[PDB]
């Protein structure tokens, strides 16, 4: 169950290995719009949180 | 049992295993964090 738009859910993902690529599996994606990076090459950063 | 302190709002989360004559040696220190 998701929350509401003005409330909308927040959390924060530190100390693991992203796996960005399973972010795929989960719909054909209306939007998969990526700002500043690129969809491909987020397997080839490393970040803080 | 495992009360120090209340307030606590720590986000991060880390390792496991724990640590433990009998001289029982340690050191501690922080380098550039």
């Amino acid at each position: 169950r998701f929350a509401s738009v003005y409330a909308w859910n927040r959390k924060r993902i530190s100390n693991c290995v992203a796996d960005y690529s399973v972010l795929y599996n989960f719909a054909p994606f209306f939007a998969f719009k990526c700002y500043g990076v690129s969809p491909t090459k987020l397997n080839d950063l490393c970040f803080t949180n | 049992f495992r009360v120090y302190s209340s307030a606590n709002n720590c986000t991060f989360e880390y390792v496991s295993q724990p640590f433990l004559k009998n001289l029982r040696e340690f050191v501690f220190k922080n380098i550039d964090g």
